[PDB]
């Protein structure tokens, strides 16, 4: 069934599995016309399809021609995400095919479980966590490779960069979502905590800074006052 | 008019036939339904007055053979029998009607009722939904589990109603999944209509059949069937215009006719909100829309 704090380990056992975010597929600009009524421009979108134990991140980039011609386009898009996660599922070989996949919203089961039926042992959940997915686009590598595309593309990244060579996926996963919570909440402070220091880069290979883990206790701090201090700046406390 | 002849009523019981019932005391002097009119499917059902636990009862056409009920005591059921010798039986009911030991199939002559529930219901076709080899009559009750339940476990002894489920690959054509599944023409009229069915008077037929065993037996498998059968016309966006005039007309008698009362276990908010003001029918169903909405104005 779906997945929450209780059953939170199974995502790092050895069963394949996948999150498939689709909240950043369908981006548009509201704008008014010269006739002053409001009208759309979509752009560039991503689906976020990410293994939680290896950091594999599949990022099929969603070009807006697709949406072209297209009505009832925040419906499509559930649909499109289906169509696409399918697609990947039937590329890879049967023993990389996931056994599950965690889809981050509701209104994804239906699409997603109907392009699927040709994989009836491939379990479909939803989840009670409210991941931060939404934030990978400000990423900036990610964000790059999204609005640069003039095609459709698929493109390979490892979201937690060589941190599984001294963490566990379990640890990585909580400083990817504690990352992404804080650039969520705040980008432009997360942003400012990640860059302060010059000395500190990222590697061509990598998304993130090239931290010690001392300088990673001590960022991980600082997202969490950012977090917890946006928690207050919104409620007053 | 035909006879159902009763052998005796040793226990006590209502009597359901179609619509109509009555009550039946412990060795009361019983003996049968006459003045049951020909050219029509029937049902004599019945509940124990000790356990209103398993209402059961048998489908039959007049038609079709001389028919007569007979408790049994020791499986302790009210039982369906075909007499072949029909002197025998011209003989037995003779002596019941002179005897006046029968009661009439109680029928208002404006009445169109029964009728317009069992418009389409074939009796020769319910040898696919319950084939119980020898028997030309078919026995339902309140327990029996569908085929398909089987599989989400007595499959000749259960309902064979045609296996409907929207998230299936007969139900979904590779490429089209997003078209098929919120436009389900091409299941009802391509899969189910023309390859299943074959007409659309055999989709009536099986939908009229699983309404009347829900309310008759309050069959839950066959309360599920029915309402999977009007939500695919209701959701697909093609139907010929015939079958839509001729659904509202169906559904307005079977919401009339419903029990008041039972109306909470028997319809589907869900299937009925999406059908009635959702789906591309929903302006299609007008004489269904008014009674729902004069009758059971909680349900939306
Ligand atoms: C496939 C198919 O025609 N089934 C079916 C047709 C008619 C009835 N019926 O009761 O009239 C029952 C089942």
């Amino acid at each position: 069934g779906a997945m929450n704090s209780s059953n939170y380990a199974e995502l790092f056992n050895n069963d394949i599995k996948l999150f498939v975010d689709d909240t950043n597929v369908y981006r548009v600009t509201v704008h008014k016309t010269f006739e002053g009524n409001v009208a759309t421009k979509a752009i560039n979108g991503c689906i976020f399809t990410l293994n939680p134990k290896t950091g594999h991140l599949f990022l099929k980039i969603i070009h807006t021609s697709v949406w072209a011609g297209q009505k009832r386009l925040s419906q499509l898009a559930k649909w499109k995400t289906a169509e696409e996660v399918s697609a990947l599922v039937r590329s890879l070989p049967k023993e990389e095919q996931p056994k599950q996949i965690i889809v981050t919203r509701k209104a994804m089961l239906d699409p997603l479980e109907v392009h699927m039926l040709d994989f009836p042992n491939i379990a479909i959940r939803p989840t009670e966590l409210r991941l931060p997915f939404s934030a990978a686009m400000s990423i900036d590598k990610l964000s790059d490779v999204v609005m640069k595309a003039t095609e459709p593309q698929m493109v390979l990244f490892n979201i937690y960069d060589d941190w599984l060579d001294r963490i566990s996926s379990y640890t990585a996963f909580s400083r990817l979502t504690l990352l992404l919570r804080a650039l969520k909440t705040n980008e432009e402070s997360a942003k400012m905590i990640l860059l302060s220091d010059p000395t500190i880069t990222i590697k061509s290979y990598h998304l993130w800074p090239s931290f010690t883990d001392e300088q990673w206790i001590t960022i991980e701090s600082q997202m969490r006052d950012l977090i917890l201090t946006e928690y207050g700046r919104k409620y007053n406390v | 008019m035909n006879t159902v002849p009763f052998t005796s009523a040793p226990i006590e019981v209502t009597i359901g036939i179609d619509q109509y019932s009555f009550n039946v005391k412990e060795n009361q002097p019983f003996h049968g339904i006459k003045d049951i009119p020909i050219g029509h499917v029937h049902v004599i059902h019945f509940q124990h007055a000790d356990n209103s636990s398993m209402r059961y009862g048998y489908w039959f056409d007049c038609r079709m053979g001389n028919f007569y009920i007979q408790y049994d005591p020791k499986d302790g059921l009210y039982k369906m029998m075909e007499e072949r010798d029909g002197a025998k039986f011209e003989n037995i009911v003779h002596n019941f009607k002179e005897r006046q030991m029968m009661v009439s199939y109680p029928k208002i002559d404006e009445d169109d009722t029964w009728y317009n529930l069992t418009e389409f219901v074939q009796m020769d076709k319910i040898r696919k939904i319950v084939r119980k080899d020898e028997n030309q009559f078919s026995y339902v009750d309140s327990s029996m589990t569908t085929v398909q339940e089987n599989e989400l476990s007595d499959p000749a002894h259960s309902l064979n109603y045609t296996v409907i489920n929207f998230k299936s690959r007969e139900a979904i054509r590779p490429g089209h999944e997003m078209e098929d599944f919120l436009d389900k023409s091409y299941y009802l009229n391509t899969v189910m209509l023309q390859g299943i069915f074959k007409n659309s008077s055999n989709y009536f037929g099986e939908l009229q059949f699983a309404f009347l065993n829900a309310m008759f037996f309050g069959n839950y498998g066959s309360s599920l069937q029915w309402h999977a059968m009007i939500e695919l016309i209701c959701s697909s966006a093609t139907v010929p215009k015939h079958m839509l005039d001729k659904l509202d007309e169906i559904l307005y008698y079977q919401i009339k006719t419903l029990p008041e009362q039972y109306s909470d276990i028997l319809l589907n908010e869900r299937v009925w909100n999406i059908c009635l003001y959702s789906s591309f029918q929903k302006n299609s169903l007008h004489n269904t829309e008014k009674i729902m909405e004069n009758k059971y104005p909680e349900l939306l």
